[PDB]
């Protein structure tokens, strides 16, 4: 996360975010439509966030100071560059809209009025396909990657005094192996919600209103894809236990 | 400082997120209330015991029944959350939330938590409920609900003006420090 994203999401709103003068300027409902699409744009750079201290904090140092066999990191963190690639590709779509948006002589004053196409965009082609592949992938490898790490903790040495010093750090409060495991599955129920908030307070053009409708229904087809492609996998579960899920 | 976990489960209408917004903050937000809840480590005291009180939210999870209990495993405490101003939301408590956290969650204690209490003497909530047939639940009501299912206990709390709010989550930490 780089300190002029940081700095551009610190404050708790839209609101707060941008200078009162440029606040004052707007409608109840479109302080309202903003509010929302920050708070998508912020939980999205923090979702990035998540996926970079998985693949640089854990899974590079497991690889460069444990010399941890491949295989074995690849069971902890399943598609990680993967996820990696689809969410800072979209962080840095919404990113660029907000940018074009910036008043002259501004960084922080915007009003992003067409985030429906972008939407759109990213829920549905191929960017959707991959999406459900990799959530599918990701989401069956979850109990097992949480296993292989807590038998990795509790029997060897080397690995223990590695988590404790990396996740020392009061940034890293919140981001333990396991927590970053449950916020990545997590993310992708997030967005109905956010996007049917935003569809709320976008009602003044009838484009952006139908754009919305048509993203959040293309979202909750993707979860419905990933969610009915899930059976969690399972080291030693022969194959006569598949059969009953 | 042990590390404990807590997960909220409920209705989509019970005010869980709101509830889990209000106590890491120790506050109603003023400007903007949150759509969302990523995670949080709390800090928590009780009976002089220091705990890392970890807190999830289950929103966004009800339609999607493989997605919803990937939030379960290692599960040291369940908040199940109702609101008082929707006597469906206690309806659903017994039959499809407490045998769903009693299969991911076994021998976990549940706290049965009657959220939005403000509202028992709204007057707009309770004409809006009469037209149903309805009222808002009743303390004994909850109390109830909560010996059936064989709750830990039953609290309730309003999230708006934050009474009770701290009450519940220093229960929880009890709970989840029990044998
Ligand atoms: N006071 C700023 C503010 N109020 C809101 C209500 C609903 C949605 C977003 C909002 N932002």
């Amino acid at each position: 996360s780089m300190e002029m994203d940081e700095k551009d999401f610190a404050a708790d709103s839209w609101s707060l975010a941008v200078d009162s003068s440029f606040l004052q300027q707007h409608k109840k409902e479109v302080m309202k439509q903003q509010d929302v699409i920050y708070e998508l744009i912020q939980t999205e750079l923090h979702h990035v966030r998540t996926l970079k201290i998985m693949t640089r904090l854990f899974r590079t140092g497991m690889l460069e100071e444990l010399h941890l066999e491949p295989g074995v990191v690849q069971g902890l963190f399943p598609c990680v560059d993967e996820l990696s690639d689809i969410h800072t590709r979209f962080l840095s779509q919404l990113l660029e809209r907000r940018r074009q948006a910036l008043c002259p002589g501004s960084t922080r004053n915007f009003v992003i009025h067409r985030l429906g196409d972008l939407l759109i965009s990213q829920f549905s082609g191929p960017s959707a396909e991959q999406m459900c592949k990799t959530y599918s992938e990701f989401c069956s490898r979850h109990s097992k990657a949480l296993k292989l790490y807590k038998e990795l903790y509790a029997r060897d040495k080397r690995f223990q005094q590695f988590i404790r010093k990396v996740t020392r750090p009061a940034v890293l409060k919140r981001h333990g192996v396991q927590e970053c495991i449950l916020l990545v599955t997590q993310r992708i129920t997030k967005y109905p919600l956010l996007i049917s908030r935003i569809l709320q307070h976008s009602h003044g053009i009838e484009e952006e209103r139908q754009d919305l409708t048509t993203a959040l229904g293309l979202v909750k087809e993707l979860l419905s894809n990933v969610d009915e492609g899930i059976y969690q996998l399972e080291k030693g579960a022969r194959l006569q236990e598949i059969y009953n899920r | 400082a042990i590390r404990k976990k807590l997960v909220i489960v409920g209705d989509g209408a019970c005010g869980k997120t709101c509830l889990l917004i209000v106590f890491s903050k120790d506050q109603f937000p003023e400007v903007y209330v949150p759509t969302v809840f990523e995670n949080y480590v709390a800090d928590i005291e009780v009976d002089g015991k220091q705990v890392e009180l970890a807190l999830w939210d289950t929103a966004g999870q009800e339609d999607y029944d493989r997605l919803r209990p990937l939030s379960y495993p290692d599960t040291d405490v369940i908040l199940m959350c109702f609101s008082i101003d929707s006597p469906d939301s206690l309806e659903n408590i017994p039959e499809k939330w407490t045998p769903e956290v009693k299969h991911f969650c076994p021998n976990v204690p549940i706290i049965l938590v009657g959220n939005k209490k403000d509202l028992r003497n709204d007057e707009h909530t309770r004409r809006e409920l009469a037209k149903m047939k309805q009222e808002p639940v009743k303390p004994e009501e909850g109390r109830d609900m909560a010996n059936r299912i064989g709750a830990f206990g039953y609290m309730e709390c309003s999230a708006k003006t934050k009474d009770g709010v701290r009450e519940v989550f220093e229960m929880a930490t009890r709970a989840a420090l029990q044998a």
